[PDB]
């Protein structure tokens, strides 16, 4: 297994008003096995990325998701990524993030930018499934399965944006829905967990 | 897909990636009645299939640069210069911040701007599979342009239309279509037309467009101009993604050149 270093080229400094919803893109390295761990580092190591409701790291692509820009968010920012397999991690150029103050922000309706794929599971494993929206005010992030009762022990964490269902059964598959909105609009995102028993 | 109006790889660059985008024969233009050649020896136009409802299959969607409908009748037209029949498959539209005295449309006539440009683009069904293919080949290609003024009742010949619009505010949305007839979507009249030979307006520019712009609006309303101005955009630059409300996606322009426009006789 293996993991190359991020490309020492710097990243450009970005200016965006508050309100505005945006992304910060990861670009992981090179690497095997696929079983990262992404965060995200504020100006030097080893200082953390405060995650919440507005902040989210994906564990899939590790990109940055701000729902809606604020002023305290000015810093730089870099993707940390861990390979725990060989105990490695590498980490990237910083991006210095500007934001632009407004006196009134405008309201974005809630467009969901993390979109779960179909995902097909042994019984027995666990599933991960993400979404989240940008968006201003913060959208809130619910979900439910599609025309049946969410697994019994289905968990969600990380502020909304993350639904595990453990030790899947056969009962479990089906389609699942994740709803995104503020006062402004909503969106909404479905896909199929299958499961092979 | 990799370039934008206004911002990296802005439509002055485009011509870096895309020469196409730079050659004498761009379009939008400008279109004076007065300075257009009338030829009573056009062909008239002539529609086939597009009184026909839509089929059920028709989606629209959110590029992130317009909003696109993909066609699925078989919509023909032929006239103009020659009677060489043509399919219709993708409509787009270009706006600006929709307000009545807003610009937003790309060709202008007179030298005013309307606040959308709804376009209709056609290949040949005989050369290529599919637009994007005789795109690819620099076949000959033709698009309808149909410019919009704000009026005041909603236009219901729009309705499909603008639902549809709204129901792709969110990025990169697809979702079909509610019936429309295709040819309910263009002016009363449509008799009195320009055409002239230009281009695709955006990249990759294509060389190769017959366009006939219609002399006579469309009316919409203000509720109904409104709806794209709500439709959202997510672009990348450097390594971040902005999301933003999508306006002005209209490209500036282009000289003539010594193009000659034609102007149909009613
Ligand atoms: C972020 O990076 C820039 C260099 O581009 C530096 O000038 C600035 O001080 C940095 N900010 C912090 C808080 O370290
Ligand atoms: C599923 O997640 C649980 C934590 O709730 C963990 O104990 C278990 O090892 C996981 N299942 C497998 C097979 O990894």
């Amino acid at each position: 297994g293996y993991l190359d270093p991020f490309p020492p080229e710097e990243r450009p400094e970005v200016r965006v008003k508050e309100g505005k919803g945006m992304v910060l893109l990861c670009d992981p390295p090179y690497h095997f096995p696929d079983d990262l761990s992404y965060r995200w580092l504020l100006n030097e190591f080893p200082v953390f990325i405060t995650m919440d409701k507005r902040r989210f790291v994906s564990q899939t692509n590790g990109n940055l998701y701000i729902a809606n820009v604020e002023a305290s968010d000015k810093g730089n920012y870099s993707c940390f990524v861990s390979s725990p397999s060989i105990t490695k991690s590498v980490f990237s150029k910083f991006i210095p993030l500007i934001p632009i103050p407004e006196r009134t922000t405008k309201p974005y309706p809630a467009d969901i930018v993390v979109q779960f794929k179909d995902v097909y599971a042994l019984m027995g494993q666990n599933v991960t499934l993400e979404c989240f929206a940008l968006g201003n005010p913060v959208p809130d992030i619910r979900w439910r399965k599609v025309l049946e009762p969410m697994p019994s022990t289905a968990e969600i964490s990380t502020s909304g944006a993350v639904l595990k269902i453990f030790n899947i059964q056969l009962e479990d598959e089906g389609i699942y829905e994740c709803e995104a909105e503020n006062i402004r609009g909503k969106d909404k995102h479905q896909a199929r967990i299958y499961v092979q028993a | 897909i990799g370039w934008s109006y206004t911002g990296a790889l802005n439509q002055k660059n485009w011509g870096k990636k895309y020469p196409t985008c730079n050659s004498p024969k761009q379009s939008p233009i400008n279109i004076d009645e007065d300075l257009t050649q009338v030829n009573v020896n056009l062909k008239k136009l002539k529609f086939q299939g597009w009184d026909k409802t839509s089929l059920e299959n028709t989606f629209i969607h959110n590029t992130g640069k317009t909003v696109e409908i993909n066609l699925t009748n078989d919509y023909r037209v032929s006239g103009g210069v020659s009677e060489m029949v043509f399919k219709a498959s993708k409509i787009t539209f270009h706006w600006g911040k929709c307000n009545m005295s807003s610009d937003g449309s790309e060709h202008s006539l007179e030298g005013q701007k309307f606040p959308l440009e709804m376009q209709i683009y056609c290949f040949d069904a005989d050369r290529f599979s599919s637009f994007e293919e005789a795109v690819k080949g620099k076949g000959k290609l033709r698009a309808l342009s149909i410019l919009f003024e704000v009026g005041t009742e909603e236009n219901l010949d729009f309705k499909a239309i603008i639902d549809g619009v709204e129901s792709v505010s969110r990025f990169g949305k697809q979702a079909a279509l509610d019936p429309f007839i295709l040819l309910n979507l263009l002016p009363n009249s449509t008799d009195k037309y320009y055409i002239y030979n230009g281009s695709l307006t955006s990249p990759p520019c294509t060389d190769t467009v017959d366009w006939i712009v219609f002399k006579d609006t469309v009316s919409i309303s203000e509720s109904q101009l409104a709806v794209f101005c709500e439709v959202l955009t997510m672009q990348q630059s450097g390594y971040v993604m902005l999301m933003d409300y999508l306006q002005n996606n209209f490209r500036e322009q282009q000289y003539k050149f010594s193009r000659q426009v034609f102007s149909s006789y009613t």
